[PDB]
RNA sequence: CCCGGUGUCUUGGGUG
């Protein structure tokens, strides 16, 4: 019924295997005159409402470098917003999609159209064809 | 009463008469040397440094296809099997491997001769990287371009190929039997004449075709099986056919312990 | 426990000489999450 | 994410057995052998070697599911012989003859070297 | 992207063999004889050499970012 | 989940009560759902994705 | 504090959180982390 | 010192 039995010693030499890449972009957003967000590695004393998944990949630069492994509910891109009238920002970090695991490839650091800071991170990983994939002539 | 009659020989491929078996030694013998003859590969990369244009797990990929000198292999240990902390001299080898190219033009080509020795079991002839010739460069795992290093250092392993196909010591395993037929184990698709339409085998002169007249031999077994077993210089053909035979031996072996325990 | 976290290398067992990360440490079987496959492995604190 | 180790088709657990014989009361004199971490390569070779020997009465395996390296074995023999036993004897003829074919390969290659 | 170390099908080393494959074109041989020359005789190992496409020339060319 | 216990298995579009069947578990390693062959029919099922 | 690379001369330099996003040499305004500290494994298969 | 969760509305292309 339009199955296929493939040779598992050539999947080892490497037949049909692919890269997979995937990036994420975040800014910092403008609330008021003097009231940005900020991108850096939050505190878990000055910042409430913390994503469940580890923080300690992150540089002091609030971005991952390239070259660390990371899996499912890794935050990469931490960054706070502060919370309107211490103990005043919350959190509003991207964390890498729970179904997937990879390497941290590439860094992108610039600044957008309105001056505000801007990055974005690939990441790589390698796809090995297994039971369940789809193949076609 | 197994007897062997070797057609031609050389250095990677032996090709060669078996006779006066069973046809599933036969074919036990070819899974046994395609699956299970040990040999060293590469199985930990550990990379300090790649600015070239392939990916980190691409170039560490095809350092684990490098053929290695594997002869002495027997007397090492698998690491799993290994009482010391970590990694010792006694079940891995350490290779290196560094270059870089200087100047604005020209491309670097890294080659598998690049590929250093550094540390191993002391005085076994095992974790040599494979060469044709001395003046033979080897196989192209990378190419650098101005101001693009690779510094990489690698630790070769003891494994079977039931694990990974790097391990295999073995490529094709050309095998057949019976070139004209006699047993009938095949019904011949033809449109209109069978003889006419299939080509004949490589081996149809070493043995004589089936007289016409002649009756059918409801008794004859298949009896002689034309093998060639060629390498990939990890390991000499001769070695293989021997360690294929060594290998499934203690399998047999370890079968028989086992009875004679659980009493 | 000040041991999550920090990097670990494996001395015995079918993953000895690899690196990984402490997932999570609950009580003598550690979560390493390996760097090499995409997986934790539950793993015995004498390895 | 869901593919096993690949070291898991020959590496056995400790708290598993390598082989286990149990014994199939329906009929007399019939055990069945089950390999732990073994492939067609062994079993076959076992198969026809006991099938040429006079008081093997019945001998089959199969290979139950190919993701999981095991067989079982079915062998029963007449009232005289005890199925272990012969089992033994298959075991040291096929050691026999591997020992003798690996010699005369020797011989064989030196001539040609 | 680059030449495969072995052979998908029956893992023959072909990844040392494709220099000499491009210099024998030069000469003027054909594909088929060329093959031929470097003892790659069944049509599995074929197929890696004369269908390869040699895309990392291509990738060379952009600068190094670093 | 474990041996033998039962689930229910559906493949859409539901068109009669046999897209609805009890099978019994079996846990098994990779990615997919495993079917006996003789089942594809009633479901209309195939393995084409 | 943290390596930088500038995107189109490849000179290395540090910033901390209160500098702009410049390259010192060029000025360009495209700048990639450098590669971590730790090192990576793979298993080569 | 337990507990601990984050999005709504549309457009375009696929899968069966
Ligand atoms: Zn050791
Ligand atoms: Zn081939
Ligand atoms: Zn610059």
């Amino acid at each position: 019924e339009d199955s296929m039995i493939m040779n598992q010693s050539s999947i080892d030499r490497g037949l049909f295997r692919s890269l997979f890449f995937r990036s994420y972009m975040d800014q910092e957003k403008r609330f008021g005159i003097s009231i940005v967000e900020e991108f850096e590695k939050p505190t878990r004393a000055t910042t409430l409402r913390l994503k469940h998944g580890t923080y300690e990949k992150l540089d002091e630069d609030g971005l991952i470098a390239p070259g660390v492994r990371v899996s499912g509910d890794d935050i990469i891109i931490g960054k706070t917003t502060p919370i309107p009238p211490y103990h005043t920002k919350r959190d509003a970090s991207t964390p890498l999609r729970s179904t997937e695991n990879g390497i941290v490839d590439q860094v992108l650091l610039t600044t957008n159209q309105e001056g505000l800071k801007f990055v974005k991170v690939r990441m790589r990983t390698t796809k090995v064809p297994q039971i369940g994939d789809k193949f076609a002539s | 009463e197994p007897k062997v009659n070797i057609i031609n020989a050389q250095d990677d491929e032996v090709e060669l008469m078996l006779s006066d078996v069973n046809l599933s030694l036969a074919n036990s013998l070819r899974r046994t040397m395609l699956a299970e003859v040990p040999t060293l590969a590469i199985d930990l990369v550990e990379i300090k440094m790649n600015t070239s244009v392939l990916a980190d797990e691409f170039i560490s990929h095809r350092l684990g296809l490098i053929p290695l000198v594997s002869e002495d292999v027997e007397e090492m240990k698998y690491s799993r099997d290994c009482t010391c902390e970590d990694y010792c001299d006694e079940c891995s080898v350490v290779l290196e491997l560094s270059a870089r190219h200087e100047g604005e033009e020209g491309t670097t080509d890294v080659y598998s001769s690049s590929l250093i020795k550094v540390s191993g079991p002391g005085n076994l002839n095992v974790g040599e990287p494979v060469r044709r010739d001395d003046y033979d460069q080897g196989i192209l795992l990378c190419k650098l371009r101005n101001h693009q290093e690779l510094n990489i250092r690698c630790i070769a392993k003891k494994g079977i190929a039931k694990e990974h196909a790097k391990w295999s010591p073995c490529s094709a395993i050309a095998f057949e039997y019976d070139p004209h037929n006699k047993l009938k184990h095949t019904d011949f698709w033809f449109e209109v004449d069978a003889k006419k339409e299939w080509p004949d085998s490589k081996y149809a002169t070493w043995e004589e075709p089936p007289k016409p007249g002649e009756v059918f031999d409801y008794k004859a077994k298949p009896n002689r099986f034309y093998m060639t077993v060629e390498t990939t210089g990890s390991l000499k053909a001769n070695q293989v056919f021997s360690r294929g035979i060594k290998t499934l031996q203690e399998k047999l072996a370890n079968v028989l312990f086992e009875l004679e325990n659980s009493r | 426990d000040p041991t999550l976290n920090k990097t670990v290398k494996i001395r015995q067992g079918g993953y000895k000489g690899k690196i990984g990360i402490v997932k999570e440490a609950n009580g003598d079987r550690f979560r390493v999450e390996l760097h090499n496959p995409n997986k934790t492995i539950p793993i015995p604190c004498s390895f | 994410m869901n593919a096993p180790d690949r070291f898991e088709l020959f590496i056995l657990p400790d708290d598993v057995p390598k082989l286990k014989i149990t014994p199939d009361s329906r009929v007399p004199n019939c055990i069945i052998i089950k390999f732990e971490r073994e492939d067609h390569t062994l079993a076959n070779l076992l198969r026809e070697e006991l099938a040429l020997y006079p008081d093997v009465t019945f001998v089959a395996y199969k290979v139950e599911h190919p993701l999981f390296a095991n067989f079982v074995m079915r062998l029963q023999t007449e009232e005289g012989t005890r199925p272990k036993q012969a089992l033994e004897r298959a075991c040291a003829s096929i050691i026999n003859k591997l020992k003798t074919l690996d010699h005369k390969f020797n011989e064989e290659w030196n001539i040609k070297n | 992207m680059i030449i495969p170390v072995r052979c998908f099908s029956c893992g023959k080393v072909v990844g040392d063999k494709w220099d000499a494959y491009l210099r024998l074109l030069e000469e003027g041989k054909q594909e088929g004889d060329a093959l031929d020359e470097l003892k790659l005789k069944r049509y599995c190992c074929r197929r890696m050499v004369l269908t390869h496409v040699d895309l990392i020339e291509k990738f060379l060319r952009y600068n190094p970012l670093e | 989940l474990m041996d033998d216990d039962p689930v229910l298995f559906n493949r859409q579009p539901s068109l009669h009560k046999m897209s609805m069947m009890a099978h019994r578990v079996k846990v098994m390693p990779y990615s997919t759902f495993r079917l006996n062959l003789s089942v594809t029919s009633p479901y209309n099922a195939d393995f084409d994705g | 504090g943290v390596k930088y690379t500038c995107g189109a001369c490849a000179h290395n330099f540090s910033l901390n959180k209160s500098d702009p996003v410049r390259c010192k040499e060029c000025g360009h305004r495209v700048i990639y982390k450098a590669r971590t500290k730790r090192m990576i494994q793979f298993d080569a298969r």
